[PDB]
């Protein structure tokens, strides 16, 4: 007869040998660094647009690298491109499924993606005008539901999936190019580096994990929350990343130390968080709430600096431009805003 | 809350399981669930530790399957997105208690407000002192205010009675401080200075809506 | 030549590629949380000064101002 349970020490032990190689560093946090360094001024952000033409909740958005251009995908079965500046619409476009987890902005604006408990990650070409009929590619696959994806650029994107894997599809044949095995737990986000030679992924399995896309494999595991991570964001300079859990914590993950820097929690906080951003400098780490609530954390010293849109219980998911000039808001009201 | 249901893939995930708890055709009623076994499927309430960890698969077999073998009715589709936020709506709107803007007169008075309050209660509390100008205008437009959003508790406070004195100098007057469940939410120094001098309640409300300070839309 | 992968796996080939895994991250070279950290606070103290979110946008340098 066989067995496992030996097999099934080894990985504790070992495990036990990297949590210690990582004890073998923590010599101090972050915040202990960070003491003298002046606290940011009250983070107080203003509505400057409002975006009306969903007929349902918002799920996710995603903003385009021009800062201007922005999807939103709703439970209304619409996916719309908006003209941030004059709140006015460029695209509609129906799907298929109300039940839309994530939408992705091409860096190019050429094309749009999203998907959700289709299992599929749908593409839309902005450019042939796919707006009532045409769906560029339907990318098959996944087991599980789509989480997340983001475009690599035009011909490549990577997927993460409830079935417990992430994949990198060439867009043009439309095949799963790569595949990244190793959560054993629901693929819930992920986010690409900015040079996209590697993206991190959360899921829940309560690790967050590094990958090499031109390689395909994990370079990296992180621990430390004991619950699901929900959300996860690479930081600008690309050598650290954060995650927002369940376990109503974030935390910041340096590369290089491949360990946590440092948390970011209060007692008077007992929802999962599910949306995590950084602003341009990467001093503000805006954290969104399951109770719609978003609070903006000074990533330096560890305090709340702010709340985004006053504990109005009206946010549902966020996004950052990427010039930093402002920060939008989806709603289950079916309305979306502008901050600055 | 623990678990997240609301917000992102969980958010989905829960929405798309509730909407069957009503489109089958009745919910806790007699054409559900009758093994009070559970008032929904769901996936991942106990811990599965077999392969060493606290189980999460959020989605089973049995889940997915529905998926497949799912009529999505257009019909109970649209009614269930009304429903949706008819339903949020109603928990956050709470009743309208108030209607008047109260004088606080001591710090102990301003400390007590906010800390007994019910913490689904938004305060806007006004540190003012008589002769400054934008005051006036202030108090008359919170007056009008208090009245509409009755469930917004309105307050005002000498800068004298607040208990710290030269902190708050007519420079920075009139300072308007907004609370909500224990925590001091907003904060504008010189308040006065984002409306035009001869200023109405519609303003201020054009204001305190823009930071997502007011309930009701 | 990118790898694909069904998820049909059996528990041990699953505790198996952990193992292995496991291995590979034992044998990484880490950096002191101390030399991140410097490296953190540097990065966004320089950058803070001009982060929009962080220091507010002039009215007029606004793309999203008050439309007209
Ligand atoms: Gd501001
Ligand atoms: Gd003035
Ligand atoms: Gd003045
Ligand atoms: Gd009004
Ligand atoms: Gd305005």
């Amino acid at each position: 007869m066989s067995e496992l349970d030996q097999l099934r020490q080894e990985a504790e032990q070992l495990k036990n040998q990297i949590r210690d190689a990582r004890k073998a560093c923590a010599d101090a946090t972050l915040s202990q660094i960070t003491n003298n360094i002046d606290p940011v001024g009250r983070i107080q952000m203003r509505t400057r647009r409002t975006l009306r033409g969903h007929l349902a909740k918002i799920y996710a958005m995603h903003w385009g690298t021009d800062s201007r251009l922005l999807l939103s995908a709703s439970q209304d079965g619409k996916l719309i491109i908006w003209d941030s500046y004059t709140t006015n619409k460029v695209h509609a476009i129906p799907l298929r499924s109300s039940w839309v987890m994530t939408c992705a902005y091409a860096p190019s604006g050429n094309y749009v993606a999203c998907g959700g408990l289709d299992n599929i990650c749908s593409i839309y070409n902005l450019k042939t005008r796919e707006g009532n009929v045409r769906v560029s590619r339907e990318l098959a696959g996944h087991t599980g539901y789509l989480s997340c994806c983001r475009f690599l650029d035009d011909n490549q994107i990577v997927t993460s999936s409830g079935d417990t894997t992430c994949a990198l599809w060439d867009i043009e044949t439309g095949q799963q190019t790569t595949t990244f095995t190793g959560h054993t737990g629901d693929v819930m986000s992920l986010s690409l580096a900015p040079d996209t030679r590697l993206f991190v992924s959360g899921a829940c399995d309560a690790s967050a994990k590094l990958w090499d896309v031109r390689e395909g494999m994990c370079r990296q595991t992180f621990t430390g929350h004991e619950s699901d991570i929900n959300a996860i964001c690479f930081f600008p300079n690309g050598n650290a990343f954060a995650t927002g859990s369940d376990d109503a914590t974030c935390r910041l993950f340096d590369l290089r130390a491949d360990q946590e820097l440092m948390t970011y929690s209060h007692d008077n906080i007992i929802c999962g968080i599910t949306s995590v951003s950084f602003s341009k400098s990467g001093r503000l780490l805006l954290a969104g709430y399951d109770d719609f609530n978003c609070n903006v954390w000074d990533a330096l010293k560890a305090d709340r600096a702010g709340v985004l849109a006053g504990h109005d219980n009206r946010v549902s998911c966020l996004g950052v431009t990427d010039d930093g000039m402002a920060v939008a808001t989806g709603s289950w009201d079916s309305f979306l805003k502008i901050w600055n | 809350e623990g678990q997240a249901t609301h917000t992102g893939p969980k958010g989905v995930i829960n929405d798309w399981r509730k909407f069957k708890l009503e489109s089958e055709d009745g919910d806790s009623i007699p054409p559900s669930k009758k093994e009070i076994l559970r008032q929904m499927s769901s996936p991942q309430s106990r811990d599965d530790k077999d392969s060493k960890e606290r189980m999460s698969r959020k989605m089973s077999i049995q889940e997915y399957e529905l998926i497949h073998q799912d009529k999505e009715d257009e019909g109970c589709l649209r009614k269930y997105r009304r429903q949706c936020m008819q339903d949020m709506h109603q928990k956050l709107s709470f009743g309208p208690r108030y209607g008047f803007v109260y004088e606080l007169e001591t710090g102990e008075q301003f400390l007590e407000t906010i800390e007994k309050e019910q913490k689904v209660t938004t305060i806007v509390v006004n540190i003012y002192e008589d002769g400054v100008r934008g005051c006036d205008a202030l108090n008359s437009s919170l007056e009008c205010l208090a009245a509409e959003y009755p469930m917004v508790k309105f307050c005002k406070i000498r800068a004298s009675n607040t208990g710290a004195g030269d902190r708050f100098s007519s420079d920075v007057l009139p300072t308007l401080l907004v609370y909500k469940g224990g925590e001091l939410i907003s904060n504008f120094i010189s308040v006065a200075e984002q409306f035009a001098e001869d200023f109405f309640a519609a303003d201020v409300e054009s204001f305190l809506n823009e930071y997502g300070l007011l309930p009701e839309r | 030549m990118p790898v694909i992968n069904i998820e049909d796996l059996t528990e041990k080939d699953k505790l198996k590629m952990e193992v292995d895994q496991l291995k590979k991250e034992v044998t990484l070279e880490r950096m002191l949380v101390s030399k991140c950290c410097e490296e953190f606070r540097d990065y966004v103290e320089e950058r803070s000064g001009e982060d929009p979110l962080v220091k507010g946008i002039p009215e007029d340098k606004n793309p999203f101002k008050e439309l007209k």
